[PDB]
């Protein structure tokens, strides 16, 4: 993330990590909201950072 | 689906005579990609009486092939058109005895 | 008081390689003969010892011209349909074009 | 949720090697050896494996 | 016997001004028997030539040596006897000729392979050509 | 085959590198290892880490695609779908965690 | 009517049931390519294509299972002389033919406390024998597990009754069809290196540019000093040696060639077709779509 020129990084970690479709929630029939989404198959990166690893939520 | 072969009321091959040039046509291949007229070209090539051969597709969506010959004297496109179709059988031919030869030979 | 139209983002980058490639095979030159007009040009090299004949990649920008083309430039020549000399340079190429 | 039958670039049925990767990586091997005794060659497969986020069973506990 | 110009020639000095591509050179040439001045712009992949060399260059306005003036284009066929006796030919278009030459020097005979440059320089037995009329052959051996 | 094909003009202007050597370290992940037999495990030195300021260096990177069989310079030797025969230029592949975003049109 | 024809040659290094690789030669790239595009995209295969769901009380949802039940591959030889759905005079009542539409059946529940799966060995077919649901994943190969493709996990009061109609179809319509998994070709280099400029350069030298090398395509002789090719078919045209050849300024010391000829193959399969067949299979294709385009009626 230190190689990116700042505005890329000010994009992904404001507006587009905000934005992708994902995950929702594991118990979705009390969640009665406008527009809930999902994909079918999520995914994990193959690299792996500090933060992700002391965090482990995928 | 509709996308696939050709409905009734629209010729699989159409035949155009060029106007401009003699020794010159232009066949417009419905139902077909790069398989058929890659192949096609490339055993024009190998033929002594040719003079241009060529296809291209006329928007990259849209799913069929417009193929031109020119040829010389002693000859037609249409005679090296269905020369090219004939012995590209013919290897076809040839190809499938070679390799249900070579399948005997893991012998059970 | 310029064009509102010019060569944009790929096609100035195939002129650049098309130009550091000056030279085309047969089947290359009749494959690309198909898209504009104009049927093909005579080959330029019409014989060598080793291949066979050999095309300009100037015959090849000569079938998008319109008929009976006769104008003078700083690089260009252009008499009767065909582009006769074309300047060297690629410094330049989005003028010349 | 579940493995994905059909890797999505090349197209080899991995639909049935999930269980058996759980095993060879809860016996001692690592993911490289794992990935070589099933017998994934090409890294399209192997990159559908390694990075499989498994979500039935928290869908199972949240029900009833 | 349909052969407009023929003579022998020797290079002296490659790469003139500047070597504008990987593989096509300006090549000076000077002439003997008829003394002129040669340039040519020389694909140097299929025929590379070296400083000091020598061969003999011709013109015909038609290849097949039967007086027939098509095009022909028929080039790698069987035996149709063409003038392939000799090894680079590249055809062409004269576009500029200045037979005029109303000052000391010679004339000037600019033609254009497609792209590729010729430039000959002399008046005297050279009264053959024309202005335009893409008939020009260029053929070299040697 | 590809997933998603992106055109080279997007990368000298917009300085983002990060992708080039984010996709170059996850095909040094994935990929398999030869020469596994004997003198190692040859599984082990194998980075996976790229934290932001604290990052794997070029030679890092480069040496662990020489050790997987690939070429050090990132690039991939490809045949064409149509002609099918060798195209000239070396191309650049490799995985990449791409995103989905709504507002869908 | 001249000769106008090549004369093609095969010669079958390995071939197992869904696997192959022949060195074919004296023909043209295109050939090759047609072949390669035939039996990925072209070639027939039995998918399932129509859902019933009657009760769905899992924690899936309906078009999930419907998605994972049109990828488990079927085996299907018959269907070459099965024929398109839309070509069919009867079957119009959604349910089984004999030309087309192969229905199957499933039903599933759990009783237990014990997290039932439910995996593609529960597809009960009709129309058995010729269509079943593929097991050389399972048996008749020791490769992963035989347990199959999960479809669904169950609790206690969850159940899974469904039926399903295969049909016929090709890869150009849906991913499901194709029966490739893999098909891809290459060439094969001509080495042509020197030893009047390989005995001038020194010993250490020759060991760091054999390490350049990305794949282990030539070996260190020690024995006699000497290099050797041990492996052209390891290649895999990245240029990295000849370009330190370059960069240590011994030129015409190796050259690489592409010879025109000599496309190795390497086909594998999904287990739905064998790969001979495949190959087969491609081989009448094209014959039948070389039939279909000619103008032999007309000619003049
Ligand atoms: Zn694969
Ligand atoms: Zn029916």
């Amino acid at each position: 993330a230190n190689h990116d020129h700042g505005r890329r990084v000010l994009y992904q970690s404001q507006k587009h990590c905000q934005q992708a479709i994902g995950f929702c929630s594991t118990n979705p029939n009390i969640r009665c909201d406008t527009l809930s989404q999902q994909l079918f198959y999520p995914q994990r990166p193959l690299f792996k950072t500090m933060a992700s690893e002391c965090l482990q939520k995928d | 689906y509709e996308r696939f072969v050709v409905p009734e009321g629209t010729k699989k091959v159409s035949y155009e005579r060029d106007t401009k040039i003699i020794n010159a046509a232009s066949f417009t291949i419905e139902r077909e990609d790069h398989t058929i007229g890659n192949i096609v070209r490339m055993q024009l090539h190998r033929d002594e009486n040719v003079l241009f051969a060529g296809y291209q597709l006329p928007h990259p969506l849209k799913y069929k092939i417009i193929v031109r010959i020119h040829t010389t004297s002693q000859s037609s496109p249409m005679q090296a058109y269905n020369q090219a179709i004939n012995d590209l059988d013919k290897e076809l031919d040839f190809l499938k005895s070679q390799f249900e030869a070579e399948v005997a030979k893991f012998s059970n | 008081g310029q064009l509102i139209l010019q060569l944009g983002l790929d096609s100035l980058l195939s002129l650049r390689v098309m130009m550091e490639q000056v030279f085309l095979d047969k089947a290359s030159a009749q494959q690309l003969a198909m898209y504009g007009s104009r049927s093909l040009p005579s080959p330029a090299v019409v014989k060598s010892s080793k291949s066979g004949p050999a095309w300009t990649f100037f015959q090849i920008l000569q079938l998008a011209f319109p008929e009976r083309l006769s104008c003078r430039g700083d690089g260009f020549i252009v008499g009767g349909s065909d582009l006769l000399s074309f300047d060297f340079g690629v410094d330049a190429l989005a003028s010349i074009i | 949720m579940i493995i994905p039958v059909r890797c999505f670039t090349c197209g080899k049925v991995i639909g049935n090697k999930w269980d058996t990767y759980l095993d060879l990586l809860q016996a001692d091997y690592t993911e490289g050896d794992a990935l070589d005794a099933i017998g994934l060659v090409r890294y399209c497969c192997r990159r559908m494996l390694m990075t499989h986020v498994d979500l039935i069973e928290k869908l199972l506990n949240y029900n009833t | 016997s349909i052969i407009m110009f023929e003579d022998i020639f020797v290079v002296d000095k490659l790469d003139p001004d500047g070597k504008k591509f990987d593989k096509v050179t300006r090549i000076e040439a000077t002439s003997h028997n008829l003394d002129m001045f040669m340039h040519l712009d020389v694909n140097t992949e299929v025929y590379p030539m070296a400083v000091g060399d020598k061969f003999t260059l011709a013109m015909a306005p038609t290849l097949n040596l039967d007086g027939t003036p098509d095009t022909g284009y028929f080039t790698p066929g069987a035996k149709k006897t063409l003038a392939d006796k000799y090894e680079y030919v590249m055809h062409g278009k004269l576009y500029k000729i200045t037979e005029r030459d109303g000052q000391t020097p010679k004339a000037e005979m600019y033609v254009s392979f497609g792209g590729l440059l010729m430039l000959l320089r002399g008046d005297p037995a050279h009264i053959s050509h024309f202005e335009l009329d893409q008939r020009l052959f260029l053929l070299m051996r040697k | 085959v590809p997933d998603i094909v992106i055109n080279p003009h997007a990368f000298p202007s917009r300085q983002t590198p990060g992708q080039l050597l984010e996709a170059a370290l996850s095909k040094g992940i994935a990929c398999p290892m030869q020469k596994k037999k004997g003198k190692s495990d040859a599984y082990s030195k194998v980075t996976r880490h790229a934290t932001p300021f604290s990052t794997p260096s070029v030679d890092d990177i480069t040496d662990q695609l020489h050790r997987a069989g690939f070429s050090r310079s990132g690039n991939e030797r490809v045949y064409n779908g149509r002609t099918g025969e060798m195209m000239r230029s070396l191309i650049f592949m490799g995985p990449n965690f791409y995103q989905r975003l709504i507002h869908m049109s | 009517g001249a000769t106008y024809q090549r004369f093609p040659k095969v010669k079958i290094r390995e071939l197992k049931d869904d696997y192959a690789k022949f060195e074919l030669r004296d023909t043209d790239v295109s050939m090759a390519n047609a072949l390669r595009r035939v039996m990925i995209s072209e070639v027939p295969t039995v998918a399932i294509d129509l859902v019933e769901i009657e009760v769905n009380s899992s924690v899936l949802n309906d078009e999930f299972i419907a998605h994972r039940l049109g990828l488990i591959p079927l085996t299907s030889e018959r269907a070459m002389s099965m024929r398109f759905s839309r070509d069919c005079d009867a079957c119009d009542g959604d349910g089984q033919c004999e030309f087309c539409s192969v229905e199957f059946r499933l039903s599933a529940k759990c009783v237990t406390d014990q997290t039932l799966d439910v995996t593609s060995k529960d597809l009960y077919s009709a129309d058995p024998t010729v269509t079943p649901v593929d097991f050389g994943d399972s048996s008749g190969a020791d490769s992963s597990e035989q347990r199959g493709i999960i479809i669904v996990k169950l609790r206690r009061g969850q159940e899974l009754k469904l039926r399903a109609i295969a049909r016929k179809g090709i890869g150009k319509d849906h991913a499901k069809w194709s029966p490739a998994a893999t098909v891809t070709f290459m060439y094969e280099p001509d080495i042509i290196i020197n030893e009047d400029m390989m005995d001038t350069l020194t010993d250490d030298e020759k060991i760091d540019l054999i390490e350049s090398s990305p794949t282990k395509v030539f070996d260190f002789d020690a024995v006699t000093r000497q290099v050797v090719v041990v492996d052209p078919e390891a290649y895999t045209y990245d240029e990295e040696v000849i370009k330190k050849a370059e960069a240590m300024g011994k030129q015409g010391l190796i050259e690489i060639r592409p010879k025109d000829d000599s496309f190795i193959f390497t086909v594998e399969s999904t287990g739905a077709v064998k790969a001979s067949q495949l190959v087969l299979n491609a081989i009448d294709l094209l014959k039948q779509k070389l039939d279909a385009v000619r103008l032999s009626d007309d000619t003049v």
